[PDB]
């Protein structure tokens, strides 16, 4: 792993259209990013996924599983947020 | 929330 | 990240790094607030590993990181193992995170947030640059 | 388990099925002694995960299965999430398991023991039958 | 998954026969078994793999990962027990 | 350890 962080931009991609690498594989608390040219590799899961929005980043994907060989062809699949938001807001509310 | 300090240069 | 650009150093102050008790670098979060640390349920995170905050380079020893404990670790219970759905966690931390210039929090969307298929946005982290 | 047989119920006391609070089968593991469960450290177990013994049918409401709190989890820090290498995860349980005649431990090996390629063993559990 | 306990037997192989199929994901503390017919899947994970050696059954491996099909030809990969168990006497040792 | 109560048939 590199020491120094890193990033990269990266498309989304429709669900739809993932399930044409991915298939079944792909949920609905699932989203799609990449196919182009980088990609998420081993030591990027749990990590972000954001978006500016309104000036601000905003998480809109968890770093999830992939490619064996992250081959940057192919489009990673990270946790949606918008999915899952509602289970941090109820996580965070109670403790 | 969202808006660093140090504005990334991508 | 294979193909990515090296950041600026505290450009993406969410950024936060956990490792096991060898100081091994295994997964990756977002800090919410400064209590709260979301991660990927299938990193496995347990209150052994502890999450680095406000770190750029992992071998330097002059930077000044903020290494906190994990109080408790909350799984989504709808999360799948066999599909790897739902693949979120939280952690709260035992030690509150010291908001800084290079630590701070991102922004949760809203449950009706539209993000368009074609919209460029940006992931980041310490996982391989090769394979 | 893809093209095994139906187990002789209570011949694999060892065998114990990891729930989430859903009560959702998500990982195996196998009692060593009453009070220490041996699972992979990838099932990313937590302290609200509970263990249960001496079960065989999963939908069955009259087998008397004895469902264990988990205490603590200890995740060999040479655990690679990277590799998955040295995926092993011990578990204590908060209240000892009641060895029974469906309830028992498996032995563990010597350092040294040598398990030769060749040699027919067994795997059990609960994982899909067809994909 | 099925709601009743399955078992099966299966063959283990040498590290270097299992390079084959994997190669290099193959370390020194894994131990491949299976290519015979049969498969752990998922759901398996953190499992027995058990051998009967002077008449009692001792766990030789943890069901680990493989196939991501399931696939009956590939060999499963399970954590080698030998390779861990220093680690465990000495966990149970101190707690 | 090792020696179940109920024999496995394998």
């Amino acid at each position: 792993t590199p020491d120094r962080l890193q990033q990269a931009s990266l498309p989304l991609l429709s669900n739809t259209n993932c399930k044409k690498y991915w298939g079944t594989k792909i949920k609905d608390a699932m989203i799609c990013a990449g196919a182009s040219g980088v990609s998420s590799c081993m030591g990027d899961s749990g990590g972000p996924l954001v978006c500016k929005k309104n000036g601000a980043w905003t998480l809109v994907g968890i770093v999830s599983w992939g490619s064996s060989t992250c081959s940057t062809s192919t489009p990673g699949v990270y946790a949606r947020v918008t999915a899952l938001v509602n289970w941090v807001q109820q996580t965070l509310a109670a403790n | 929330c969202g808006v660093p300090a140090i504005q990334p240069v991508l | 990240i294979v193909n990515g650009e090296e950041a600026v150093p505290g450009s993406w102050p969410w950024q936060v790094s956990l490792q096991d008790k060898t100081g091994f670098h295994f997964c990756g979060g977002s800090l919410i607030n400064e209590n709260w640390v979301v991660t990927a349920a299938h990193c496995g995170v347990t209150t052994s590993d502890v999450v680095v905050a406000g770190e750029f380079d992992q071998g330097s020893s002059s930077e000044k990181i903020q290494k906190l404990k994990i109080a408790k670790v909350f799984k989504n219970s709808k999360y799948n193992s066999l599909t790897i759905n739902n693949d979120i966690t939280l952690l709260k931390l035992s030690t509150a995170a010291s908001f800084s210039q290079t630590v701070s929090a991102v922004c949760l969307p809203s449950a009706s947030d539209d993000f368009a298929a074609g919209t460029t946005c940006v992931t980041t982290g310490w996982g391989l640059t090769r394979y």
